[PDB]
RNA sequence: GCGUGAGCCCGGGUCGAACGGCCUCUAGUGCAGAUCUUGGUGGUAGUAGCAAAUACUUCAAUGAGAACUUGAAGGACCGAAG
RNA sequence: AGAGACCGAUAGCGCACAAGUAGAGUGAUCGAAAGAUGAAAAGCACUUUGAAAAGAGGGUUAAAUAGCACGUGAAAUUGUU
């Protein structure tokens, strides 16, 4: 019955931020070298969508230029991304919210937890 | 013009009709004897997530060498398939009917899919190029599709045919004893 | 007077894509504001602390 | 929006490849409008469209391996594929 | 309903301008076949199949609808007997 | 120019129609298919649904069980009850 307060609660915070590093390399064994560099897209695309359960993520071509960088066979073994849910504002939409990825900028993604992000 | 069933007062339903639709026949007839006498909206959720690829339809007479699958068990069949294209062709006439039954004043709350057709239609012409300078025919199946929706009442809980039965030609000798059991017992 | 459907249809064309962006535009003001409240407001910063 | 035309136009009057032709994206909508040369070079005149420059293809290895062969470096037995007179011939040696 | 039979007559529905009985005359006068002629339609069947020439991806715009429409940004090929 | 115990649109000349036409072959030459709404277009004003095509109402006519896929509409084959 507490469902529904859940969502109002959320309604105060649904706008939200994270960090999140993902391993690439063990969703890619074995795959095409004709088809990593396209498939590792719509893992990432399966990945935002597990996590924040929206159903509608919309990728940054920053992001597309780091997974697109050394070719389709180079593909990093892991990466390090923010993920930030926010409203859809067009009223003729299914459901009414959409996720946004884009890349974060670091030497290296080792040793890094995941961590929500406060402005 | 004509309809297929006219035993349907036109002042008491709705009806609708399309012709010359380019869509396949064999797949299209499976989508509506799958959709029959079910309820408007709960047939057009049922359809509209056949798109959604969510639930198959049943194929049951043109099922020849077809792959099978794990969502046609609830319908007891191990064939069925996903037609999204006849799909979005019955929106649209189902969507026309339910504007002519608002049009025409009807309660929208509760309709039943009184009856529906399928219908071949002519063919088209088209050729092909097979091998040693032969050639052969490609044609297509388009089809008609009509439709006609009215009320709900399902309220019979009485008969006199029974009461009617009674016994006019008897033979002398079995009217005695009906009487003399008659008085023997009353 | 028109000369008949096809006409309001065409100019509802245009008519229609005006008002629907349009609308876009103002449900984006009216969440702005809401946004500009919900930052300033001060309420939610002492409630997360608890 | 279609802009097929534009870029050939824009190269015509550039005197380069339809490759090598820059069109901002965010003002597509009034740069259709053109439908002539005239206007196309008022639009470049406008800074609207530019020309792309020309990809990187620098000799500096080759030059160095050049100054690197002018004193005996990589001329060894195992870097030659045709014969001695093929190389340099008796014929003009002596002539 | 009639006649052993080839066939004839009536009832109901659809349709719209000509048609029969009796005696003689006349013939391009009675079909299941001939790998018969012309036209039309099935099962096979929603099946065989749509596999040479290395390859696509993100955002935005138009639109009822976009892998194969357009712009920008990446990744590639043809590699001067192109 | 006048006639028939001749044929009646798979028949009668290859051609009852923009037929020696369309079309095939370098060429000599080969060579089709296709007639009928209603007495009169009086060929559906307008309303509504729908992106459109179309549908439902509503109209003309003795009839739209005659709607430019139009007189009558059989069988092979197919759909619903
Ligand atoms: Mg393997
Ligand atoms: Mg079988
Ligand atoms: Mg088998
Ligand atoms: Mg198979
Ligand atoms: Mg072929
Ligand atoms: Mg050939
Ligand atoms: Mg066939
Ligand atoms: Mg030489
Ligand atoms: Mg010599
Ligand atoms: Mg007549
Ligand atoms: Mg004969
Ligand atoms: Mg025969
Ligand atoms: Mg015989
Ligand atoms: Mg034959
Ligand atoms: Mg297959
Ligand atoms: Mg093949
Ligand atoms: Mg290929
Ligand atoms: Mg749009
Ligand atoms: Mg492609
Ligand atoms: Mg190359
Ligand atoms: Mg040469
Ligand atoms: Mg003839
Ligand atoms: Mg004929
Ligand atoms: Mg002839
Ligand atoms: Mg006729
Ligand atoms: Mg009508
Ligand atoms: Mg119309
Ligand atoms: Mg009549
Ligand atoms: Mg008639
Ligand atoms: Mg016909
Ligand atoms: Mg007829
Ligand atoms: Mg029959």
């Amino acid at each position: 019955m507490s469902s529904t307060q859940k969502k109002q609660r959320s309604a105060i915070a649904d706008v939200v931020a994270r960090e999140y590093t993902i391993h690439l390399h063990k969703r890619l064994h074995g795959v095409t070298f004709k088809k990593r560099a396209p498939r590792a897209i719509k893992e990432i695309k399966k990945f935002a969508q597990k996590a924040m359960g929206t159903s509608d993520v919309r990728l940054d071509p920053q992001l597309n230029k780091k997974v697109w960088e050394q070719g389709i066979k180079g593909v990093p073994f892991r990466i390090r991304v923010r993920i930030s849910r926010r409203r859809n504002d067009e009223e003729g939409a299914k459901e009414k919210l959409y996720s946004y990825v884009q890349a974060v900028n670091v030497k290296n993604p080792k040793g890094l937890l995941t961590s929500v992000v406060e402005e | 013009v004509r309809y297929a069933a006219t035993e349907i007062a036109p002042t008491k339903s709705a009806r609708a009709r399309g012709s010359y639709l380019r869509v396949s026949f064999k797949n299209t007839r499976e989508t509506a004897q799958a959709i029959n006498g079910w309820k408007l909206q709960r047939a057009l959720t049922f359809l509209q997530n056949v798109i959604d690829k969510k639930e198959a339809v049943p194929m049951r007479r043109y099922a020849g060498s077809t792959g099978r699958t794990a969502q046609g068990k609830q319908w007891g069949v191990s064939r069925a398939r996903w037609p999204v294209k006849s799909a979005q062709f019955l929106i649209g006439l189902l969507k026309n009917a339910e504007a002519n039954a608002d049009a025409k004043g009807l309660d929208t709350g509760n309709l039943i899919i009184k009856h529906i057709q399928v219908n071949q239609a002519p063919k088209q012409r088209r050729r092909t190029y097979r091998a040693h300078g032969r050639i052969n025919p490609y044609m297509s199946n388009p089809c008609h599709i009509e439709l006609i929706l009215t009320e709900a009442e399902e309220t019979v809980q009485k008969s006199e045919a029974v009461v009617r039965d009674v016994e006019s030609h008897l033979s002398s000798r079995q009217r005695g004893v009906r009487i003399r059991r008659a008085l023997t017992a009353a | 007077d028109n000369e008949n459907r096809d006409q309001k249809r065409h100019m509802e064309r245009k008519n229609a894509n005006a008002r629907k962006k349009k609308k876009a535009e103002d449900n984006a003001r009216l969440r702005k504001l809401v946004e500009e409240a919900q930052a300033g407001d001060e309420r939610i910063k002492r409630f997360r602390q608890e | 929006v279609n802009l097929r035309t534009q870029k050939r136009l824009a190269a015509s009057v550039l005197g380069c490849g339809e490759g090598k032709v820059w069109l901002d994206p965010n003002e597509v909508s009034e740069i259709s409008n053109a439908n002539s040369r005239q206007s196309i070079r008022k639009l470049v005149a406008d800074g609207l469209i530019i020309k792309k420059p020309v990809t990187m293809h620098s000799r500096s290895r080759a030059r160095e391996l050049n100054l690197a062969r002018r004193i005996g470096r990589h001329r060894g037995f195992g870097k030659r594929k045709g014969t001695a007179d093929a190389r340099m011939p008796q014929q003009v040696l002596w002539m």
